[PDB]
DNA sequence: CCCTGTCTGGCGTCCTCTCACCCCATG
DNA sequence: CATGGGTGCGCCAGACAGGG
C-alpha cells in the first residue's frame, strides 16, 4: 500500500522537478516504491523507507518533505481526497452569470458602462433573450436591456 | 437601434437637456441620429373651488407633459461609458433603453 | 526613485512588504480552497517568518 | 537548590573627497 | 516577461542548562 506525501520544490521549476523525479525512479529502479507524481508543491504516491526518502531528497531542486518531523515525515492529511478527485479539473473551469429575468427581481450588471451596478428587471423577454432592468445612475433609474450572461441574478 | 428617451413636463428645461447629451456624445462617440420629438401631452382638469356650494366655479389647471427621444445610432462603448451616471437635466426621468 | 539609467532602484522595505502581501494572498487563497493541514501550516509558517 | 559551564547578543571615533556598480532568465 | 529564491575579533554580561 502506497500513501501520499508532499514535496517542496523551487517554485517555478516544478514540471522539471517532476520529470527529474520520474527519471531518478527509473534510474535507481525502485519501481515498486513509487506510484505517481501529481502537479510549488509536488504530490508523490510513495512508501516510506529511508532509501526512498534519500532518493526523493537527492532529486535536484527539491528542498524536502513537509510534515510533523524530519525523521518520519507525514502523509498529506487531505481528509477530502474523494472531494479532491472532483476538485481535479473543476479547479480550472470557469462559470457564467444568469440575470434574474423576473418582474421585480434584482439583478447585477457586470458588462458595458452599466457594469458594477445593480437594478431590478421590470420586464423580461425569454423569446428575445433580453432582460429589461434599469440601473440607479445619478439617482434616476436607467431602464436598459441586458442579456442573462450580461447580468447576474441577485 | 439604441434609444435615449427623456420624460419631463416643460420644453423650457428639456431644451438644455437635448443640447448636453448630443454634444457630450459627439466628443466621445460621435454617433447619433439626432433628437426626434414626440407630441406634447396635456392633462387638463376642471375642479370645484367653492367650499360647500355653487357648481359653477371650475378653474382649469393642467399638469403639462413633454417627451423627447435622442436615439444614438450605434451601440458605442464610449458614449454610454462617459454618459452613464451623468445627466444635466435635474428633476427629470431618463430612459436609456440599450 | 530611479537611478541615472532609468531602472528603479527599489528600497528593501518594498521587498519585505511585497513578500508579506504575496504570502498573505496565498494564505487567503489556501484557506478558501481548504488545503490540508501540512500545506496551511507551511503557509502560515512562511507568513510568520515573513 | 548552589555554584559552574555554555550559548547568544551587543558593541566598538568624527568630518570630507573621488571611484565603481547595483537579480538571473527564459519557456 | 515577471517572479522567485564561510571557516583570522575580543571582552562583558546575563540567561540558559549542567552538574554538584
Amino acid at each position: 500500500k502506497k500513501r501520499w506525501y508532499v514535496v517542496q520544490a523551487f517554485s517555478g521549476f516544478e514540471g522539471r522537478v517532476a520529470t527529474s523525479l520520474r527519471e531518478h525512479i527509473k534510474l535507481h529502479n525502485m519501481e515498486d516504491l513509487f506510484g505517481e507524481v501529481m502537479v510549488g508543491y509536488v504530490l508523490v504516491q510513495m512508501v516510506m523507507n529511508d532509501a526512498s526518502w534519500h532518493l526523493v531528497r537527492s532529486v535536484p531542486r527539491v528542498m524536502g518533505f513537509i510534515g510533523g518531523t524530519s525523521d518520519r515525515p507525514a502523509p498529506i492529511s487531505d481528509k477530502e481526497v474523494d472531494a479532491i478527485m472532483n476538485r481535479l479539473q473543476q479547479v480550472g473551469d470557469k462559470p457564467r452569470p444568469k440575470t434574474l429575468f423576473e418582474p421585480g427581481e434584482m439583478v447585477r450588471v457586470n458588462d458595458g458602462p452599466f457594469a458594477d451596478f445593480n437594478g431590478v428587471v421590470e420586464e423580461v423577454d425569454y423569446e428575445k433573450s433580453r432582460l429589461k432592468v434599469s440601473v440607479s445612475i445619478f439617482g434616476r433609474a436607467t431602464p436598459v436591456e441586458l442579456d442573462f450572461s450580461q447580468v447576474e441574478k441577485a | 437601434r439604441i434609444r435615449i428617451r427623456l420624460k419631463a413636463f416643460d420644453h423650457r428645461l428639456i431644451d438644455q437637456a437635448t443640447a448636453e447629451i448630443v454634444e457630450t456624445a459627439k466628443r466621445t462617440g460621435a454617433q447619433v441620429r439626432g433628437p426626434i420629438p414626440l407630441p406634447t401631452r396635456k392633462e387638463r382638469f376642471t375642479v370645484l373651488i367653492s367650499p360647500h356650494v355653487n357648481k359653477d366655479a371650475r378653474d382649469q389647471y393642467e399638469i403639462r407633459t413633454h417627451l423627447r427621444l435622442v436615439d444614438i445610432v450605434e451601440p458605442t462603448e464610449k458614449t454610454v461609458d462617459a454618459l452613464m451616471r451623468l445627466d444635466l437635466a435635474a428633476g427629470v426621468d431618463v430612459q436609456i433603453s440599450l | 526613485v530611479p537611478l541615472d539609467g532609468g531602472r528603479f532602484a527599489t528600497s528593501d522595505l518594498n521587498d519585505l512588504y511585497r513578500r508579506v502581501i504575496n504570502r498573505n494572498n496565498r494564505l487567503k487563497r489556501l484557506l478558501d480552497l481548504a488545503a490540508p493541514d501540512i500545506i496551511v501550516r507551511n503557509e502560515k509558517r512562511m507568513l510568520q517568518e515573513a
